């Protein structure tokens, strides 16, 4: 039978891929970095407390200016914060209450958001008279929007609960490229520094590397035992980290095509909601369901510090492009800036 | 699924993932450490900057 | 007085009615207040439906023209103005059968009161839908929601009426003349004492009178004492009825003596139309006698006391029920099925009593019950009676049911055609245009006349728990003829000053997914009687309130249940929150509480089931 031979052949390729990876595992990152000095104690204090949202915060995103900051909340609102002064620049009432993600365009001219309405909404921030009106509603996904990220002002990439990702032409609203391959809800995506590749993490416990301009899946990474809720690139585009419900973070190298490190402790049992690297990639920050944010030594896999200043789940975090601070959003309706 | 075309699509996908050039983990690990070393000075969260260059420290 | 709610009531009211299919054109157009607002919308606020309703109104005025000389003049005016001149401009949206029917009769000079009846069907077909949806979108349907909110929130107490002198005394209570305070409409209040009902074991009659009054009080019959409201206190049962302060015929039969055949012809004619209206609604009265025939201030009469009247639409009665001397032979015979034929035989006994001073079977001044029975079971008409009257009573007092007048398969129409009524125009009888033979003088002084040491129990009150009632057609007519125009103008200038003041000072519900929004009072510290009146907004995932934008809310995932409880003798909403906390809400009306309870329940069930299937929003161990 042909269908049986195609199933048999797909198994041999999985074994061939497995043995090729084991042929590269000559040493480990833990052995390699066994010589460098520890980071020591990372003692970060709260500098700002952003008060405004009336319910759970689900997602935030820093602007490239390392000062402006947008967040999405259960109260059906997007708030664009001035982190330096805690003043709210724009409070955007959304057409749908079920917002789940938000993004800040690199130029700062647009923000995006979406959720259980299965739509990515582009909001314009340049109109003089009218204050922040919808410029586009990107419809096409058959499941909830879980994450979206601008490439520039004319293209954006989205992940969805329909197990796919998509690249959009904002001017025409067209879904120009579809990224199929996942077998579960895609939970998060992360663009590479050159915005030519992006990684996605799904509920199939696998992460995938995609070619933006060609629409193909280049590499698939396994290892997590539960859903991957968060993902972000290493600052040089050669590695990425994933946070999962299995209470672990993992680092994956692209060129070696496998996992390098597992960040976990027996005390930590709750899942990870967000991950981010410090500016130099030395620190891996992760948000947890136990109300804490843990700072990990990315090279030695030690606990460097703990951010404890929320009374509910830390649902999102992010480091500024200048590396000056980290923001943490929570289910207690507050954002906090740490450095 | 019983789809033959779907099974071909998966076999062709696994071949794209199998026929890539992989480097040793030792080289991959060294390049990552060399990046952290080169930029450990530009990382305000790593090597702490004084309160002057910090926009969030009493300004 | 009457206070209309703010136009913001539309949000809750429109969903309340739409859940009951009450936003149909057939349902709003056929209501007195709905018609007035829908008509006010078509005339002034729409150039397209203005000719359609003016055409409808000219027909309804044509139907009320009494004589033929008026209908020949009116039918031509309507045809020349709403048929011909519309057909000359090709803007006549009616079928060919409609024009051929009216023009066919006019050239033939036939003017029945239902000449333009085919147009009534088509005028509604053009108003329904297109014009009806543009009406819902307007402020007139908002005003309809405001009035309907008042109607559905009616809870009458004794303090809602100014009670005056007694106009009737009976075995179970009294009847007072009263005035409804908010509108000024004069009514009568039949007040029955629950206590005197238990001692005499008449709970069946009291409850039966309400359902019987409910079956007949629609359509405004001029010859039956109809009911507008019914309510109870812990001690009394109150019916609100047509005011009849002229006493019964039993009293007037004594003060005046016997009536002539002509004076009897008046009371006979008006009673027949009352029995016809009751028989058309499948009700047999069984208790027809001069004591149950009341007079108004001018001398016209109505049938009253429907306690012994029973429905015979399903099972015909067979029990011996009535007053001895008026019960038909098949009534006294227990186990013998009978129907409306009892009232026609009762009419014969009663009409003879007005003529000769006694029942035909209560002879030689007897008080014995068993004697009046047998003289009826198995017909001396005096030499004084005329042959036409002799024919009427002989027909009405036939012992055989198959030979009795009014029982031959056409109902009251047979009795109308009796040669005794050959001189009457029965439309003039319905319009109460014949002069009454007896005009009562002011001041009752016992004109409608017919202790205890027992206590009431909780089981006795449960029989009376379904007693409150309000006839919607009655309340709207009461309102329309009194304060409907004055209240509409008073509450229109207030909504105008509101926009005159808000435009200088500065909607949160538009442009989103808001389900419902309106006013509600949430409880703060209950020891301070701290009720905070806030405007609430219900979203699919949260409930916000404000007083100033909303600064707090309540998510649908916090809510564990929505249960209706009572706090200080008032219905309130109790929400139990996941954090062991309780949320208390109070509305301004019963339909608002019914709707918030339904929508809040619908929102937390749908939202919690939705959040469960989303990994980012659901709770994890
Ligand atoms: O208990 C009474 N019935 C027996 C009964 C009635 C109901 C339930 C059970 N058992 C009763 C009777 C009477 C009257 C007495 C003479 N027969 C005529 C009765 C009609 O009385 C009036 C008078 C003026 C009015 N204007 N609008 C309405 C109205 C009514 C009065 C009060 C009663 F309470």
């Amino acid at each position: 039978s042909e269908l049986d031979q195609l199933r048999q052949e797909a198994e041999q390729l999985k074994n061939q891929i497995r043995d090729a990876r084991k042929a590269c595992a000559d040493a480990t990152l833990s052995q390699i970095t066994n010589n460098i000095d520890p980071v020591g104690r990372i003692q970060m204090r709260t500098r700002r407390t952003l008060r405004g949202h009336l319910a759970k915060i689900y997602a935030m995103h820093w602007g490239t200016d390392s000062r402006l900051l947008v967040s999405a909340s259960q109260d059906g609102k997007l708030i664009i914060w001035d982190s330096y002064t805690t003043n709210k620049v724009h409070a955007i009432p959304l057409r749908s209450s079920w917002v789940m993600t938000c993004a800040y365009a690199p130029s700062g001219n647009y923000v995006a958001c979406g959720g259980l309405d299965n739509i990515c909404s582009i909001y314009n921030l340049k109109t003089r008279e009218g204050n922040v009106r919808v410029s586009r509603e990107l419809a096409g996904h058959t499941g909830y929007l879980s994450c979206c990220r601008f490439l520039d002002d004319n293209q954006i990439v989205t992940s969805s609960g329909d197990t796919t990702c998509a690249l959009w032409d904002i001017e025409t609203g067209q879904q120009t490229t579809t990224f199929t391959g996942h077998t579960g809800d895609v939970m998060s995506l992360s663009l590479a520094p050159d915005t030519r590749l992006f990684v996605s993490g799904a509920c199939d416990a696998s992460a995938k590397l995609w070619d933006v301009r060609e629409g193909m899946c280049r590499q698939t990474f396994t290892g997590h035992e539960s859903d991957i809720n968060a993902i972000c690139f290493f600052p040089n585009g050669n590695a990425f980290a994933t946070g999962s419900d299995d209470a672990t973070c993992r680092l994956f190298d692209l060129r070696a095509d496998q996992e390098l490190m597992t960040y976990s402790h027996d005390n930590i049992i709750c899942g990870i909601t967000s991950v981010s690297f410090s500016k130099s990639g030395r620190l891996l920050l992760a948000g947890y369901d136990d109300f804490n944010c843990n700072v990990w030594d990315a090279l030695k896999a030690d606990r460097a510090g703990v951010l404890a200043g929320h009374d509910n789940r830390v649902s999102c975090l992010g480091v500024t492009d200048d590396g000056m601070a980290v923001a943490t959003g929570s289910w207690d309706s507050f954002l906090k800036i740490w450095n | 699924t019983a789809s033959i075309a779907q099974a071909r699509k998966l076999v062709e996908q696994l071949k794209m993932e199998a026929n890539i050039d992989r480097i040793k983990v030792s080289k991959a690990a060294a390049d990552l450490m060399a990046y952290c070393e080169a930029h450990a000075k530009e990382d305000p969260l790593l090597t702490p900057v004084p309160a002057s260059e910090n926009p969030f420290r009493e300004k | 007085k009457i206070l209309l709610p703010e136009p913001s009531i539309r949000s809750v009211m429109q969903k309340y009615l739409e859940d009951r299919g009450e936003v149909t054109f057939e349902k709003i157009f056929s209501q007195k207040l709905g018609y007035l607002l829908f008509r006010d919308f078509c005339l002034n606020h729409l150039e397209e439906a203005r000719p359609l309703v003016e055409f409808y109104e000219e027909i309804k005025k044509y139907e009320k023209l009494e004589t033929e000389e008026e209908r020949v003049a009116r039918s031509r005016e309507i045809f020349d103005s709403y048929i011909m001149k519309e057909l000359l401009a090709c803007s006549h949206p009616f079928s060919k059968s409609a024009t051929e029917h009216v023009q066919g009769h006019l050239g033939k000079k036939q003017v029945p009161p239902d000449l333009f009846q085919p147009y009534i069907e088509e005028i509604c077909q053009n108003l329904r839908g297109d014009v009806f949806q543009k009406f819902i979108e307007s402020d007139k349907f908002t005003r309809f929601c405001q009035w309907k909110n008042v109607e559905l929130n009616i809870h009458l107490t004794m303090n809602d009426f100014s009670v005056h002198r007694i106009i009737g005394r009976g075995g179970f209570g009294e009847v007072y003349g009263c005035r409804k305070a908010d509108t000024g409409k004069m009514y009568a209040m039949k007040c029955l004492d629950k206590k005197r009902i238990k001692m005499k074991q008449g709970e069946t009659l009291a409850l039966n009178e309400r359902i019987m009054l409910s079956l007949v009080s629609t359509g405004d019959c001029p010859f039956i004492v109809c009911m507008s409201y019914a309510f109870h206190t812990p001690d009394k049962l109150s019916f609100i009825l047509d005011l009849m302060n002229g006493g019964d015929l039993h009293y007037h039969l004594s003060q005046h003596g016997v009536f002539s055949e002509a004076d009897m012809r008046f009371y006979a004619a008006e009673i027949i139309l009352g029995l016809e209206h009751m028989h058309n609604r499948f009700v047999v009265y069984r208790d027809l006698k001069p004591a149950n025939i009341l007079l108004d201030e001018h001398g016209h009469v109505r049938i009253s006391d429907l306690g012994l009247a029973c429905d015979f639409s399903k099972k015909k009665p067979h029990a011996s029920v009535g007053t001895h001397g008026y019960m038909a032979p098949e009534v006294l015979q227990k186990g013998v099925a009978y129907d409306s034929s009892a009232d026609w035989f009762s009419l014969g006994c009663m009409l003879f009593k007005l003529l000769r001073g006694h029942s035909p079977f209560r002879q030689h001044k007897t008080k014995d019950k068993h004697e009046i029975d047998r003289m009826t079971l198995t017909v001396e008409l005096p030499d004084s009676f005329s042959p036409e009257l002799r024919s009427l009573l002989e027909g009405l007092l036939q012992r055989d049911v198959n030979r009795r007048l009014g029982c031959l398969g056409r109902g009251a129409q047979e009795v109308k055609e009796s040669p005794f009524f050959r001189s009457l125009d029965w439309q003039m009888v319905f319009l109460q245009k014949y002069p009454p033979p007896l005009i009562p003088p002011r001041g009752e002084v016992n004109a409608a006349d017919a202790t205890k040491g027992i206590k009431l129990l909780d089981s006795d009150q449960e029989l009376y728990r379904n007693f409150p009632l309000t006839i919607s057609e009655r309340w709207q007519q009461e309102v329309a003829e009194t304060v409907f125009d004055t209240i509409n103008a008073e509450t229109d200038r207030l909504e105008a000053r509101k926009k005159a003041k808000n435009k200088q000072l500065g909607d949160y519900a538009l442009g989103k997914d808001c389900i419902m929004h309106g006013y509600m009072s949430k409880m703060g510290n209950p020891f301070l009687t701290q009720w905070q009146r806030r405007y609430f907004y219900l979203f699919p995932n949260r409930l916000e309130w404000r007083g100033e934008a909303p600064q707090s809310l309540l998510t649908m995932e916090e809510i564990q249940s929505v249960e209706e409880t009572q706090i200080k003798e008032r219905k309130c909403l109790l929400l139990k929150i996941r954090g062991g906390k309780q949320f208390i809400l109070q509305c301004d009306s019963d339909p608002e509480l019914v709707q918030w309870k339904k929508e809040l329940r619908d929102a937390y069930r749908e939202a919690q089931q939705l959040v469960q299937r989303v990994p980012k929003m659901k709770n994890k161990p």
